[PDB]
RNA sequence: UGGAGAGUUCGAUCCUGGCUCAGGAUGAACGCUGGCGGCAUGCUUAACACAUGCAAGUCGGACGGGAAGUGGUGUUUCCAGUGGCGGACGGGUGAGUAACGCGUAAGAACCUGCCCUUGGGAGGGGAACAACAGCUGGAAACGGCUGCUAAUACCCCGUAGGCUGAGAAGCAAAAGGAGGAAUCCGCCCGAGGAGGGGCUCGCGUCUGAUUAGCUAGUUGGUGAGGUAAUAGCUUACCAAGGCGAUGAUCAGUAGCUGGUCCGAGAGGAUGAUCAGCCACACUGGGACUGAGACACGGCCCAGACUCCUACGGGAGGCAGCAGUGGGGAAUUUUCCGCAAUGGGCGAAAGCCUGACGGAGCAAUGCCGCGUGGAGGCAGAAGGCCCACGGGUCGUGAACUUCUUUUCCCGGAGAAGAAGCAAUGACGGUAUCCGGGGAAUAAGCAUCGGCUAACUCUGUGCCAGCAGCCGCGGUAAGACAGAGGAUGCAAGCGUUAUCCGGAAUGAUUGGGCGUAAAGCGUCUGUAGGUGGCUUUUUAAGUCCGCCGUCAAAUCCCAGGGCUCAACCCUGGACAG
């Protein structure tokens, strides 16, 4: 199945994270299908895409712990 | 090395021309001769002598210089010009300009020993390139040197370059822009220098 | 050191369950 | 689907017909035009079409392993030596 | 130049390639064993004794090589390393020795050339 | 924003022309030397043979239980066994394969666990079975009988949109389990979505034609058989074709590509590391299970090896991580951790995880810093040259004031943790404050010309040098030592290898009267090219637009680690 969460290009100390559409029977840090948007840990750079979200997560993909935390830290996921 | 150690008036003779490397010293060159007529240098000498004579100067090594001629090669604008540009904004050297220091030499110890500022901000890398609207300043525990006081006691009265604006009383200097070709007064031509690594 | 029981990691048990659903 | 004329070459197959497509294409390296040449094993179930017709290949189901083109329409008749 | 349309159909190509020292897939050096070593003269212009050894290689292989410098120490059983160039005064001869390596000891009070020769620093 | 050459074939000149050198690069080795830090990288030679440990397990909110540990006086939790899911993910190698393997662009005859949208159903029964128990064959491995037993083990019955069929009709599914005054999860069928995986077609994909012939299911057509599916995939029969010089077949070699190195470009040489795809995993062969592998750590058979044996008979295979032997010029700690990201399982906790995150060894490379700074004599010793009247090494050193990064020692101490009894391997981490003292830290090559840099001795075609032209037979700046000088730098030099220089295969870029070169001369098929006018087509071509050209490299502009290397946003480009 698909998933969202984040992958590494960053090595050593400086761990940037990646973007976010890959399948469950890859890789770690491999092959991803289609870009969203990443966030670095020891700055103030949180992107995270909107209109690529919800719009993938209608078929079939689920939301683990990663993706979550950061999505309601923005102004998406919440009652409204 | 990191900078050359050892004999630093040896390369302010021998070349015609009188560099910076310590305050000032004598026209003649090398040996019992080369106070009469030289032998006639090939068209390779006059490529190869006056590089040495810019990679001296500045006290920088060859490999940190062939990456400041070839990211200059690449990038837009007049080629020939652009080479003094990266290497005149070094922090050992925007030093010398500055009057806190009397040689280039003796400005990279000063900037590794942690004596100055930029913007606030602690720098001990020399290779460091100084942007526009920069200030570099002392250190408020550096001040109490006497290295520091008698370098910069000489210079209220002397006149600094046109692209530096130095404020003798709280030891700041700013830099407000790029320097150009007419700014620059050093016995160097830069068009020989880049026919050398294009061979 | 060695355990004071026996065992042995059955190859042969992921076979019979293998000829079982055969 | 794509679609490529040519010649037909060979007739004596039971409803199967031999068409020779002829490309002209210019070089990437080079300038000038080089032209290849490939037979397609055509299907032909009213065995209509004869030796010398130029019929147009359209992309179908395959109907064998060396055949899956089938020839649809007819632009000219006969265009082949004489007897 | 050869016509545009003669280009498609021969299309010009280089050739498998000739080496100058065969020294087998690509190896900077190689190791084996010296089998005679012997004194040959050079070829016209030079007149001397030069000394040359025999090296019987890892692959089986059994060509020649230079020995450089004064004096050495190369039996018939011993184990040495060649290096790979051309002398080109004495015919036949297409190797070198790498000396102060293995059985090659280095040359004897040579203050000059260290870094080749194989000599150490003196105190 | 990109394109410098020179030496040598002559008495000499101008051509032609081969050779050689200056450059950059290489997952490199060797020799000399050797202060650190950041980042990257490391059997490229035997896909050779492998000690040991580890690399996949997890669920009792699926069951019959309970051999450990902890409470209470039976609940957590849990060794084995049944059952569910994953072992066809990840990791490694590239041997094989020039092939429908790969890359680019299209197509139809498809399947597809976990996830997701929609609709319906989930009723009512049966017979066993491990574990366990009593015996029992064997050295061991592995088991052999009898009896007892549960479930989301299995098999019926009932019902049924779907499937088969022109139609009428015929016919096939099930699992329950948990917290709570009825929620959550899961089960069965069908119709989609998504993602993945098959199959079809065309182009480009090495060299040699002193390999030109190749091919019987071989090509194709009817009928049955078969696969998830098209199909010679298969069988019988009929036709007899099918492939090839735009070069098949055969032989040698080889993973493909994104890219990498060089180059002005074109092009050439490759494709280590990172990433996509394919293939293999002791060798050869085969099938099973399953949605999917005919499947490294699965099974069965055969073979070569290694090991055990009460020789009757059995157990394994690192082209997983770390290591051993061996080969080799050469390539590392049998370390730490789940903390972080990810994978497997579970409503969670949490467990498993040498994937990975880190550390260790190695100047292998790239980048930065450091090994001292200023001041100092009328140029001190001591060396080298000397016309000995001096000069030079030399401000070099000593002598003086000064600052002390990094290394050392002591005290603090960001962030990578989001989760959230406050959770880290790395860490005596980054970094910051202070204290001794220059105190602990440089060499290598070269010096005839191209090549940037000189003489004096010794030797004396002797010993030796050497990339090329060439040096040495008494005064050779091209041998050996010394003084001095030049270049570079903890790197230097040498060697190997590709590209450049070679417009010396030239498509951009060359030539054939005499320098290498028109075949001895014609005819002529294929092939290449083809006068003039109008109309038309518009295929080539050209314009615009829509897809795809993966990401990461490269390039432009802009950010973050004190700079840089490195990392990163968007754009450009992908011709």
């Amino acid at each position: 199945m698909v998933k969202l969460r984040l992958k590494r290009c960053g090595r050593k100390q400086r761990a940037v994270y990646r973007i976010v559409a890959i399948d469950v029977r890859s890789r770690r840090e491999g092959r991803d299908l289609q870009k969203v948007g990443f966030y670095d840990p020891i700055k103030s750079q949180t992107y995270l895409n909107v209109p690529a979200i919800l719009d993938f997560l209608e078929k079939g993909a689920q939301p683990t712990e990663t993706v979550y935390d950061i999505l309601k830290r923005a102004e998406v996921f919440k009652e409204f | 090395m990191s900078r050359y150690r050892g004999p630093r008036f040896k390369k302010i003779r021998r070349l015609g021309a009188l560099p910076g490397l310590t305050n000032k010293r004598p026209r003649a060159g090398s040996d019992l001769r080369n106070q009469s007529r030289s032998g006639k240098r090939s068209q390779y000498r006059i490529r190869l002598e006056e590089k040495q004579k810019l990679r001296f100067h500045y006290g920088i090594t060859e490999r940190q210089l062939l990456k400041y001629v070839r990211i200059a090669r690449k990038a837009k604008g007049s080629t020939g010009q652009v080479l003094l540009q990266l290497l005149e904004m070094r922090l050992d050297n925007i030093l010398f300009r500055l009057g806190m220091a009397p040689t280039i030499p003796g400005a990279r110890q000063l900037v590794n020993h942690r004596h100055i500022l930029v913007n606030g901000r602690i720098v001990d890398i020399p290779s460091y390139r100084c942007k526009p609207q920069d200030t570099i300043m002392a250190r408020d525990e550096q001040k109490s040197i006497a290295l520091i006081q008698n370098s910069l006691d000489l210079s209220p009265r002397e006149e600094l370059p046109k692209h530096l604006t130095l404020n003798p009383f709280p030891y700041k200097g700013l830099v407000n822009q790029i320097i150009d070709s007419k700014w620059v007064g050093l016995k160097i031509n830069e068009l020989l220098v880049v026919e050398y690594y294009s061979r | 050191a060695a355990a004071p029981t026996k065992k042995a990691d059955s190859a042969a048990k992921r076979a019979r369950q293998a000829e079982k659903r055969r | 689907m794509k679609t490529m004329q040519g010649r037909v070459v060979c007739a004596t197959s039971d409803k199967t017909v031999a068409v020779e497509v002829v490309r002209l294409a210019p070089h990437p390296k080079y300038k000038r035009r080089v032209r290849m040449k490939k037979k397609y094993q055509a299907h032909d179930p009213d065995n209509q079409f004869k030796v010398g017709d130029v019929v147009r290949l359209e992309k179908s189901r395959p109907i064998s392993k060396t055949k899956s083109f089938v020839a649809l329409p007819v632009i000219a008749r006969a265009a082949r030596k004489a007897e | 130049m050869p016509t545009i349309k003669q280009l498609i159909r021969n299309t010009r190509q280089p050739i498998r390639n000739v080496t100058k020292s065969p020294a087998l897939r690509g190896c900077p050096q190689r190791r084996g064993t010296c089998t005679r070593v012997y004194t040959i003269t050079p070829k016209k212009p030079n007149s001397a004794l030069r000394k040359v050894a025999r090296v019987r290689l890892t692959s089986g292989f059994e060509i020649t090589a230079y020995i450089p410098g004064i004096g050495h120490n190369l039996q018939e059983h011993s184990v040495v390393l060649v290096r790979g160039g051309r002398v080109k005064d004495l015919p036949g001869v297409r190797y070198h020795i790498v000396r102060g390596t293995l059985d090659a000891v280095g040359v004897k009070d040579r203050q000059q050339g260290r870094s080749k020769y194989g000599v150490k620093k003196p105190k």
